[PDB]
């Protein structure tokens, strides 16, 4: 603690591959709540040993098998959607929405002719970004108020799979953690299940179209390391059991 | 900053980026209205991809001189419910977003 340091500015990275980006689209974000009859959604645990660490929410969803199954059905293309939510008592805040259309099942996930820009909760996007495979999240020195329950919803070729991550931050705020603007404003609003069901949670109305993953990663890493953060070269999978 | 306007009137919400830092790339401008507080987008200007106005504002909001550094809008035919905090946000790279606020108060006549 407690000083900024100099870091080479990152170049704006080019897109990894050739696609068309669909701007200013909207649509109702679906409810993250499943019928109580169904088995519990899988739970993983994410925590930091130190307040200025990066923290990953990673759970391999075996998306290659889903795509191998489309190839054996001789499917030409598949669609996918990736959504994240913060789950609170009776309500959920939408955090992230990314839509992939006309994708090649014989390639790795996300080789798609069209993409939206990723839709974000502005506040989360200030210190967090998708993993390289775009199926997990990395958080850079999150504030303690980030603690809670994070639900990933994967819509992939019609399948839908949920994963919950319990984020715990016992080491407290990092001295440079982002705490929000005034007063006090951090996450966008928590909506009841009914609001999702009634198609009120329009993504263009409540989230921000933002930079693709590699450019998003470059912004947050730049900010993180200017405050002395070190980016680990890898993250391990989030674990299925509670921390000590 | 605070503004006042009577119902039925038109009003001009100012938003400009100065002085753009050297080496800072600007990507889009966005107006948001804050409730209690739970922001909703009002209008988006992306120089590369164009403008988008969100319901309920879709005929009542227009960018006057939209550009990388100007997001000034005219909010037309004011209603009581238009009262509140309005936030103008520039998305920039590599340095992140830059904002400004203004309290708007709508009056009875
Ligand atoms: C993907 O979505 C488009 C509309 O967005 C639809 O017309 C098309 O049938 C979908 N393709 C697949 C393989 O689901």
């Amino acid at each position: 603690p407690r000083v900024t340091v100099y870091v080479d500015p990152p170049a704006y990275p080019m897109p990894r591959y050739n696609y068309t980006e669909r701007w200013h689209t909207t649509g109702p974000i679906p409810s993250p709540f499943a019928d109580g009859r169904e088995q519990p959604v899988e739970v993983r645990y994410a925590t930091s040993a130190a307040a200025c660490d990066m923290l990953a929410l990673i759970a391999d969803p075996q998306v290659g098998r889903t795509l191998w199954e489309a190839v054996r059905r001789h499917a030409r293309a598949y669609n996918a959607t990736v959504i994240w939510y913060k789950i609170e008592s009776g309500c959920a805040r939408p955090l992230y929405y990314m839509e992939y259309t006309e994708c090649e099942p014989r390639k790795h996930f996300g080789y798609c002719r069209y993409r939206t820009p990723p839709f974000w909760d502005s506040f989360l996007a200030g210190f967090a970004y998708p993993t390289d495979d775009e199926l997990g999240l990395i958080m850079a020195a999150p504030a303690r108020l980030v603690e809670g329950q994070y639900r990933r919803a994967l819509y992939i070729d019609g399948t839908v799979a949920y994963t919950d991550f319990m984020v715990s931050l016992p080491a407290g705020d990092c001295w440079f953690s982002k705490l929000g603007a005034a007063r006090g404003y951090t996450f966008g609003a928590c909506f009841p299940a009914r609001d999702y069901e009634q198609k009120k949670v329009l993504r263009l109305t409540y989230l921000t179209q933002y930079y693709p993953q590699e450019a998003h990663k470059a912004i947050v890493d730049y900010w993180f390391m200017r405050h002395g953060g070190v980016v680990p070269p890898y993250f391990e999978e989030s674990k299925g059991y509670e921390p000590p | 900053d605070s503004m006042y306007g009577f119902i039925g009137t038109d009003v001009v919400l100012h938003c400009s980026f100065a002085n753009p830092l050297p080496g800072v790339k600007i990507t889009q401008v966005t107006w948001q209205k804050a409730t209690n507080g739970s922001k909703q987008n009002v209008a988006i200007y992306n120089p590369a991809m164009g403008v988008s106005v969100l319901a309920p504002y879709r005929e009542r909001v227009e960018f006057l001189r939209p550009s990388f550094t100007d997001g000034t809008i005219r909010l037309s035919r004011l209603e009581l419910e238009d009262e509140g905090v309005y936030i103008c946000e520039f998305a920039t790279f590599p340095a992140g977003n830059r904002e400004s606020q203004l309290n708007l108060t709508v009056m009875a006549k």
